[PDB]
């Protein structure tokens, strides 16, 4: 077809990211996958006169024992000019949502000749016994931000009928996926979904539950009798927490803590301390007022490892003004390895951010870069790749959220 | 032998123009020569004369190559190279000996001056212009890849991969590996068969103007592979020669420690501690240094190690990969990867500069990881591990550590010393243990501090510190507490760094003081550490805390 010209934000130059080593197993899969798309004329071999590169790798979704090829266009998306695609607020509320992989669509559409160079990628060779194997895209690539863009038109068309005939159903598209939300009981939803697939096929468990993601309150322990320690632990938490709710007060409790007593020593509460506490439990019964999403600012996701397979997180834009927070328990089977648990976690959270703000959060990961670089891909299963940084969990922010109900 | 191959489009960096440097003046014999030589490749069609419509120029030189009292030429493309675009990767990393599968036989074809067999982009040719002056004050340009110009290797590599796609296809049971101007081909055919094919290949390159040295004049095993000696059924560590000498200069020692360090990889046992000591204070790279006797015995013991040559084996895909690790000292590990016991594929060692605060398990963890990576880079796969640590130990540590961590399928090997947890903080206060409320404060500007404690048993201490800092004070508070406590202790502190230790429970640190505490932690039977907000009323933080602030 006639191709739309895509360009780089002014001043920028193509991506020159190095390829990460790949296992034999997945290098094989990529070759197969590529020789094929080559024949199919989707991609073409390139020379060294081209100096750009983007990392590539392979993964397999659940219920799919067929390798799938994934590219890391983050860098390129960062450098690709913007254009404007609309996000609802309805699926946020839907009783259920279903995600759909429509990445395929793109491979029908051609990509502007001059932007192709920028899409160069490389299949490496085990032990470097051979030189790498350079390709470049000729059609819209999956995982690129321009693709859902350029394929906008056609897309809307293809859908309008299902749209118009079902305005009680929400459809949001975020890159390679399509989010479908309806309150219709499962029967109708599932069936109506499959009907939608067909609607698409025609042109060429698993369910989500939006609502139910309610932020949890911070519950405080209760004892029959308290010890010096217990209090100190409690007071420590409250003190820090006051940075969120400034109505929290700790003096009456801190008063009992005057005197050099043993940690195990038991202490009875003064009626004043009793109140101060009861008053605190109240304030904590609800999220801090005044926190409103700001579309113009980056969404941030912090994760703390809690051990025992547990993890806690908080999405926010300004420290202490969380938009959302939550707990996550390890998927059945990851009983021995952290990295697996974390990626799964990362994916679930990114998902919610999408559904909610239609935007991927920037992650702050409690793991050493090297560890993460070496194995995240092994367990990755989403077409998109969020942004991340590696950090050191302050001990306090951890004890706090451990207290979530 | 120019070739009939598609030239690769080449262009100058974003908005720059070709070279324009003056040509040096030359002797009668440095001009005579270059005239001859150039008239040579001129006739060979390699270079073509140019007129005045070319404003560029590169300085041509003339140096009589050693072991031939005949003259040779050299062109200086420094500038041109600065102006030429960049290419992708002329070397994605070197194939390591251990990543090769054995072969019944391996030839190597020097595709030598094939650099000049590949025609250069007609358009670009104009920037390659250079000048042959005359006695008292002749122009040319290249029509083929010039020796020493940025894109040659790259252009020549890809050129090569193309020209090889066909022959490779037909003969898949064959194996070519390329690198530079050296083409390595191996296989598992019978020598006569191998022989035939090599010749077959040869006449293939031979078809694209690509002249190759015949069987009568090519190289033969062993092959010196940068560091290794290569036989098709085994490789060797080409013995290293330590120059025995009279007087030593600083510089010499460095170079020596350099080669020694390189060696420690294959030869663990090698040491350089005392030898390194010889540099402390060194005023000049050439000042001579007296070799301490300790340095003698060491330098000596190292020659003995480097005596025994070391041969290894190749990769056999039909066998599993094993990686075994050993801890040689604190933050020092040795590892050997093999398929059949004692038949080593690769070995190495690591030194971990303690850094902020670590612990052996964490460090063990990082080793695995590093190994895992290079394994993949070589065998496109990762080894099963034999680790000097108990599953119990590992389990206790990781399920609790604050950071995400993991170790691929591994198995405990009882090869002492094992890595263990030197101490573990109590999860809750110890009943029937003294309780030390510690606190430390220091004047930031004057660096004057006090550290101290008071217990629930009525015991107390305090100490004045000169030339100290806050963190130190705080820590010190804690050190004292530990010193004066006994086997079971409870310690409350308002320190931010105490929070550190708690969450990490490090068994090594850069800070001597920390180490001090760590040593003391290890001595204790049961220790429980607690943190409380500073400057709040929390008694303890009010009494020992009150005694140390003014
Ligand atoms: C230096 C080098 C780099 C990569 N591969 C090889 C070689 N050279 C060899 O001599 C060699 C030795 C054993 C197995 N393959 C070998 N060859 C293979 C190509 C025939």
């Amino acid at each position: 077809i006639e191709t739309v010209p895509v360009k780089l934000k002014p001043g920028m130059d193509g991506p020159k990211v190095k390829q990460w080593p790949l296992t034999e197993e997945k290098i094989k899969a990529l070759v197969e996958i590529c020789t094929e798309m080559e024949k199919e004329g989707k991609i073409s071999k390139i020379g060294p006169e081209n100096p750009y590169n983007t990392p590539v790798f392979a993964i397999k979704k659940k219920d799919s024992t067929k390798w799938r090829k994934l590219v890391d266009f983050r860098e390129l998306n960062k450098r690709t000019q913007d254009f404007g695609i609309p996000h609802p607020a309805g699926l946020k509320k839907k009783k259920s949502v279903t995600v759909l992989d429509v990445g395929d669509a793109y491979f029908s559409v051609p990509l502007d000749e001059d932007f192709r160079k920028y899409t160069a990628f490389t299949i490496p060779s085990i032990n470097n016994e051979t030189p790498g194997i350079r390709y470049q895209y000729n059609v819209l690539p999956q995982g690129w931000k321009g693709s859902p863009a350029i394929f906008q038109s056609s897309m809307t068309k293809i859908l309008e009928p299902f749209r118009k005939q079902n305005p009680d159903i929400v459809i949001c598209q975020y890159m390679d996926d399509l989010y479908v939300g309806s309150d219709l009981e499962i029967g109708q939803h599932r069936t109506k979904i499959e009907e939608l697939r067909q609607h698409l096929l025609r042109w060429g468990g698993y369910e989500l539950h939006p609502d139910k993601w309610t932020v949890q309150p911070i519950v405080l322990p209760e004892k029959d009798s308290w010890t010096v320690n217990d209090i100190q632990k409690l007071v420590g938490k409250l003190n820090w927490a006051s940075q969120i709710y400034p109505g929290i007060k700790v003096r009456q409790l801190c008063k009992l803590l005057r005197g050099t007593k043993a940690l195990t020593e038991v202490i009875p509460l003064t009626e004043e301390a009793e109140l101060e506490l009861a008053e605190n439990r109240e304030i904590l019964k609800e999220p801090v007022h005044g926190v409103y999403y700001d579309p113009s600012k980056d969404l941030i996701a912090e994760i703390q490892k809690q051990g025992q397979g547990q993890w806690t997180y908080q999405i926010y834009q300004e420290p202490f003004k969380n938009l959302k927070t939550g707990k996550y328990a390890r998927m059945r089977g990851a009983h021995t390895n952290d990295v697996k648990q974390l990626t799964e976690a990362v994916q679930k959270i990114t998902t919610e951010s999408i559904v909610i703000w239609g935007k991927t959060p920037k992650f702050k990961l409690p793991i050493q870069k090297e560890t993460w670089e070496t194995w995240w891909t092994e367990y990755w299963q989403a077409t998109w790749i969020p942004e991340w940084e590696f950090v050191n969990t302050p001990p306090l922010v951890k004890l706090w959220y451990q207290l979530e109900k | 032998p120019i070739s009939p191959i598609e030239t690769v489009p080449v262009k100058l960096k974003p908005g720059m123009d070709g070279p324009k440097v003056k040509q040096w003046p030359l002797t009668e014999e440095k001009i005579k020569a270059l005239v001859e030589i150039c008239t040579e490749m001129e006739k060979e069609g390699k270079i073509s004369k140019i007129g005045p419509e070319n404003p560029y120029n590169t300085p041509v030189f003339a140096i009589k190559k050693k072991d031939s009292t005949k003259w040779r030429k050299l062109v200086d493309f420094r500038e041109l190279n600065k102006r030429t675009q960049d290419f992708w990767e002329v070397q994605l990393g070197i194939p390591h000996p251990a990543g090769l599968k054995k072969k019944k036989s391996v030839t190597v074809l020097d595709v030598g001056d094939a650099y000049f067999s590949v025609p250069l982009d007609e358009d670009f040719r104009k920037y390659t212009a250079f000048t042959i002056p005359s006695i008292n004050n002749i122009r040319y340009q290249y029509n083929v890849l010039p020796q020493g110009w940025k894109g040659s290797p790259a252009i020549f590599q890809s050129s090569m991969t193309k020209i090889l796609e066909p022959f490779r296809k037909q003969n898949p049971d064959i194996v070519i590996c390329q690198y530079m101007d050296d083409l390595y081909v191996g296989s598992d055919l019978e020598i006569g068969q191998h022989r035939t094919k090599i010749e077959e290949l040869r006449q293939h390159l031979l078809r694209w103007g690509l002249t190759t040295p015949d069987k009568k004049h090519q190289k033969e095993p062993p092959f010196l592979w940068m560091g290794y000696e290569l036989h098709p059924d085994k490789w060797t560590v080409q013995p290293i020669v330590l120059p025995e000498k009279d007087s030593w200069t600083v510089n010499d020692i460095q170079k020596l420690v350099g080669k020694l360090n390189w060696a420690s990889q294959i030869y663990p046992g090698i040491k350089v501690r005392q030898l390194c000591k010889l540099l402390r204070g060194t005023k000049a790279l050439t000042e001579v240094i007296p070799l301490t006797e300790e340095a003698e015995l060491e330098l000596a013991e190292n020659r003995e190690i480097l005596k025994e040559p070391v041969h290894g084996v190749y990769y056999d895909p039909s066998k599993d990969l094993i990686a075994e690790i050993q801890k040689q000292g604190q933050g020092q590990w040795t590892y050997q990867i093999y398929q059949e016991p004692f038949k080593n594929l690769k070995t190495g060692k690591y030194a971990r500069m303690r850094g902020a605060h670590t612990n052996d398990v964490k460090q063990l963890t990082e080793a695995v990881q590093k190994i895992t990576t290079e394994s993949i880079v070589i065998w496109g796969k990762t080894p099963k591990f034999k680790l000097p640590i108990q599953k119990e130990t590992w389990e206790t540590w990781w399920t609790e550590y604050w950071q995400a961590t993991w170790i691929p399928e591994w198995e405990f090997v009882n090869t002492p010393p094992l890595v263990k947890l030197w101490y573990q903080l109590e999860k809750e206060p110890i009943v029937g243990a003294e309780t030390f409320y510690v606190d430390g404060a220091a004047n930031r500007e004057t660096k004057l501090g006090k550290a101290g404690y008071v217990t629930n048993r009525g015991r107390q201490k305090v100490v004045t510190l000169t030339d100290t800092t806050n963190q130190k004070t705080e820590l010190q508070a804690i050190y004292l507490a530990l010193q004066d406590s006994g086997l079971e202790v409870n310690i409350v502190t308002d320190s931010q760094y105490a929070l550190g230790i708690i969450q990490a429970q490090p068994d090594q640190s850069e800070s001597e003081l920390v180490n001090q505490i760590i040593e003391q932690l290890i001595k204790k039977e049961k220790v429980y550490l607690a943190w409380v907000p500073a400057h709040k009323g929390i008694g303890g933080n009010e009494q020992v805390d009150k005694l140390v602030s003014a």
